[PDB]
């Protein structure tokens, strides 16, 4: 980047926008419900297994 | 304590001023920084394992380190003086002439960048300068302001950095991955400079630096360095063939084309690093490279 | 002058021209076929370097043979004007100079001659040779001279050339 | 139309690969190889044997990687394709030479550099066989 | 940087919190002995709970975030308060001061104010954090005792699946096992592994416990060598180590919401009380 001043310019107007709209789905409660299906596939699963 | 001033630089000023409590000649190097704005990022980190790790790791060809202080603002280094460097002995002043004095100076940077080669530390910042030189003519380096602690993987990073002269081929196409090659591209690059006393690579930004690259060494074809289509930044240029590299050089041996070869591969899973370049033909043979007391300092 | 690209010609194959091996079959075929021909485009075709890609077989009404557009890269040599090469001499005229070189048939007029190299009719060979008989231009000499105009023609293309330039004679 | 002396090319011969006499000898040998160790049934003809003839009698080099050596030092600099071939395969011996037969040669660089540069082909230049 | 055992840490953020007491009652402000000060055993919450955040601010960071970035704003956090007690210095300043001063050295395009437009509050609010972070970046560096030696478990973690899909033709997919073992480094984050043992070891007990649970148990795995194992050299010395990893993430408390609530009422009376 570039150090001095300069930066103060669009300071407080990148801080309000930052990313067109950022990726924040709530598909999953707050994406963590698919990780606990992830971890309880894998201690059930197909397996094969002897007796 | 203000003493003398010397020159500029790149991002930082260097300034000869004796420092306190320590007697040793320190050469301060301020980076301009800002502090007037508010959330402003002031200091960057780029330098801070170098005044704060090189104090732990010891060793003769890597450039030392005493305190470290400032406050975002104003950060002054502290660091050992330094007589000269090695771009005056090339630019300019041509009276300084070494005969048969390059070995040494070889011999003595592939031993810094293999220390830092073994604790994970890449030195991405070479340029014709940085080798400094001191009263007893040990060869060291400059300053860390590029420093990374890389690993077994290779991820993408930082793009179009380095100084354009001294480039490596995969870092002009603008690869996402790269490894040990890039700080054993600029090897050869140096010695390249000290035997004919001229600019090896005089090229300009990424799309000039190309074809003075090509019609010298020549275009990586699929037997030489495979992977090269398939990355999205790529330009199609001419099939250059490859100039050999015992003509363009004048005075050198036999066993001094064994390294230049082997360093300008294109190859980077191919290229020879540090160990297996010192254990070559070319530095065990009679003529054994000089301590420091005979080598000529410039005035 | 000597070059290398790509050619691709249209091949045609007897329908009894089989065999076990079909790929190999017309390989054998391409060698003695485009190999010594000349054409006005690409030039005289020497032999055939490595085969790239082979299509598949078009099939017309009207006409029982088997196509293959078979994609190779074969040299060619295609003169230019201005292109400065060596000639081998092969018979002497009073006329002009008749010189070959390779597969191309060259020409050298009376006017391109200079007056110290005179024709000398007196002896049974053929010369051009100086007043002081400094050096001797007679039939199968490595000489050298200059396109100035080109021409293609079947196979034999033709070149004229020039002699009164300079740096020439038995190289 | 088209010139060698003025570069006036057409667009199918402007970006095509040159061939000396040497290089083309070396692939004809290849299938002067493939008749005596394999002969198959057929036979080739006359106009191989004239072609082959031809090649050695004007070539000047041996080795493979040699030949690729003298087309890499002739092309760094500000030339052509055609400018190429014209100083690798006659092999030019002093700077004023190679300007005599490349109209185009003497409107470019010095003859300072082209010394440097002929000194790298007489060099490599197998003399006797 | 490692240390030895989970005794030697027992000891080490005890006696920051009795360091404080010595300068808070020799000043005739505050009564010595009284529950407004924290307990050393009430400060593991602390450590909790805001470190917890810290993942959760880095995850919706603009743009992608790399791996060993996110890595290494935990070890800032906790050689910190080492020496020193977390009710001279509020938290809410040293995680985001952590984090700011751990976005350089990766070689990772940002700039000053990509890094503060993250937050859910009004854009004045955030000109005020930055410039108490200013106040604490210098004093952060001098407290880690001239100690930057650190690798993120992330970064040994590639180096294993390049060996199970090459060795192995059976394991040829890495997606299904880089899930599952993304988890487990996580968890174990939060507890005090890093600072007790070797960031090698870390990545290579990731494998063998998202493989155990899966059914897929490597038995000819152990006898091999790669590269001295990236740990010790004798064989019974490899064991019982990863079997004390597992053991403190099964252990480990998370952080109580009606005790969140409760800490950080009490750490707000410390700093209005004038140094307190």
């Amino acid at each position: 980047h570039v150090p001095e001043l300069e930066m103060l310019g669009r300071l407080g107007y990148l801080n309000h926008v930052r990313a067109a709209s950022p990726q924040d789905l709530a598909g999953g409660y707050t994406s963590s419900l698919a990780c606990h299906r992830a971890l309880q596939d894998a201690f059930s699963g197909l397996f094969w297994q002897p007796s | 304590e203000k003493l003398d001033f010397l020159g500029e630089g790149q991002f930082a000023t260097v300034y000869k001023a004796r420092d306190k409590n320590t007697n040793q000649i320190v050469a301060i190097k301020k980076i301009k920084l800002g502090h007037r704005s508010e959330a402003k990022d002031g200091i960057n980190r780029t330098a801070l394992r170098e005044i704060k790790l090189l104090q732990e790791l010891s060793h003769p060809n890597i450039i030392g380190l005493l305190d470290a202080f400032g406050h975002k603002s104003n950060i002054s280094l502290v660091f050992d003086f330094m007589e000269t460097d090695l771009e005056v002995i090339i630019k300019d002043n041509s009276l300084v002439l070494t005969p048969s004095h390059i070995k040494a100076y070889m011999l003595m940077t592939l031993q810094g960048l293999e220390y830092l080669h073994q604790h994970w530390i890449l030195h991405r910042d070479l340029k014709p300068n940085n080798l400094l030189l001191d009263e007893n003519g040990v060869l060291k380096l400059a300053d860390f302001g590029l420093a990374k602690s890389f690993g077994s993987p290779n991820r993408a990073y930082t793009h179009q950095v380095v100084t354009r002269w001294y480039r490596a081929p995969e870092l002009l196409f603008g690869a996402r991955m790269y490894g040990v090659g890039v700080d054993m591209w600029a090897v050869g690059c140096i010695l390249a400079e000290l035997l004919l006393r001229v600019p090896f690579l005089p090229g300009d930004s990424d799309l000039d630096q190309l074809t003075r690259i090509f019609e010298t060494l020549g275009t990586p074809t699929e037997e030489q360095w495979p992977d090269m289509c398939s990355l999205p930044d790529y330009v199609t240029f001419k099939s250059f063939p490859g100039i050999p590299l015992h003509h363009i050089f004048s005075a050198a041996g036999d066993d001094l084309l064994d390294l230049i070869q082997g360093l300008f591969l294109f190859n980077p899973c191919a290229r020879i690093t540090a160990t297996q370049a010192l254990k070559m033909k070319y530095f065990s043979n009679r003529p054994g490279p000089t301590p420091g007391c005979q080598l000529p300092r410039p005035n | 002058m000597f070059y290398h690209i790509s050619l691709e010609h249209e091949i045609l194959l007897h329908p009894r021209y089989f065999g076990p091996n079909l790929l190999n079959t017309v390989k054998q075929k391409l060698f003695t076929e485009v190999e010594g021909t000349c054409t006005g485009k690409y030039g005289f075709v020497i032999a055939v370097t490595t085969i790239d890609n082979i299509g598949a077989g078009v099939i017309q009404p009207g006409r029982g043979f088997v196509l293959y557009p078979v994609k190779y890269k074969a040299i060619v040599f295609r003169p230019f004007k201005g292109e400065v090469v060596d000639a081998v001499v092969t018979q002497v005229n009073k006329v002009g100079l008749f010189t070959e070189i390779g597969p191309m048939s060259c020409f050298i007029s009376r006017h391109s001659i200079p007056s110290e190299m005179e024709f000398d009719p007196n002896s049974n060979p053929p010369c051009y040779k100086t007043m002081d008989e400094d050096i001797v231009i007679q039939q199968d000499d490595e000489i050298r001279l200059k396109i100035v105009g080109t021409r293609v023609d079947k196979n034999d293309i033709f070149a004229i050339g020039s002699l009164m330039d300079d740096y020439l004679g038995l190289v | 139309e088209e010139d060698a002396s003025q570069l006036i090319f057409p667009k199918e011969f402007e970006t095509a690969e040159t061939l000396l006499n040497s290089e083309v000898h070396m692939l004809l040998e290849h299938r002067k190889q493939q008749n005596e160790s394999a002969e198959d049934e057929q036979e080739l003809s006359e106009v191989f044997m004239k072609t082959l003839n031809y090649t050695a009698r004007f070539s000047r080099f041996k080795n493979r990687e040699t030949i690729a050596s003298v087309r890499s030092l002739l092309l760094q600099k500000k030339l052509h394709k055609f400018e190429l071939a014209c100083l690798a395969n006659l092999c030019p011996e002093t700077a004023e030479e190679s300007k005599a037969l490349i109209p185009s040669l003497e409107g470019r660089f010095e003859d300072e550099e082209l010394q440097q540069i002929l000194d790298d082909i007489q060099t490599k230049r197998s003399f006797q066989y | 940087w490692t240390f030895s055992s989970e005794e030697q840490l027992a000891r080490l953020r005890a006696d920051a919190n009795r360091k404080f007491r010595c300068k808070a009652v020799a000043n005739g402000k505050v009564l010595p002995n009284d529950p407004v000060f924290l307990e050393p055993h009430e400060e593991m919450t602390l450590c909790k709970y805001y470190e917890k955040r810290l993942l959760e601010f880095c995850s919706v960071f603009k743009p992608a975030m790399p791996r060993s970035v996110v890595g290494t704003a935990c070890m800032y956090f906790k050689r910190f308060y080492l020496n020193n007690s977390v009710m001279e210095y509020h938290p809410r300043i040293i995680m985001l001061t952590c984090a700011f001063l751990a976005c350089k050295v990766d070689e990772f395009n940002v700039s000053s104010p990509q890094f503060v437009g993250n937050l859910r509050e009004s854009p004045l609010g955030q000109e005020k954090a930055l410039e108490q972070i200013l106040e604490y970046e210098l004093l952060l560096i001098q407290q880690l005792n001239f100690h930057l030696i650190v690798h993120n478990p992330y970064r040994p973690f590639e180096g294993f699946l390049i060996d199970l899909k090459t060795r192995y033709p059976i394991l040829e997919n890495p997606e299904i096992l880089r899930k599952t073992a993304d988890d487990f480094l996580n968890r174990i984050a939060l507890t005090d592994a890093y600072l007790l043992y070797t960031p090698s070891q870390i990545a290579l007990t990731a494998i063998l416990s998202s493989a155990s649970r899966a059914g897929i148990t490597m038995e000819s795995y152990l006898s091999e060598s790669l590269m001295l194992k990236e740990n010790r050299t004798c064989l019974s010395q490899l064991l019982d180590i990863m079997k004390s990893m597992r053991n403190l993430v099964k252990k480990y408390e998370p952080p109580r919401s009606e005790e969140v609530a409760v800490l950080k009422q009490k750490l707000e009376r410390c700093h209005s009380a004038e140094l307190a």
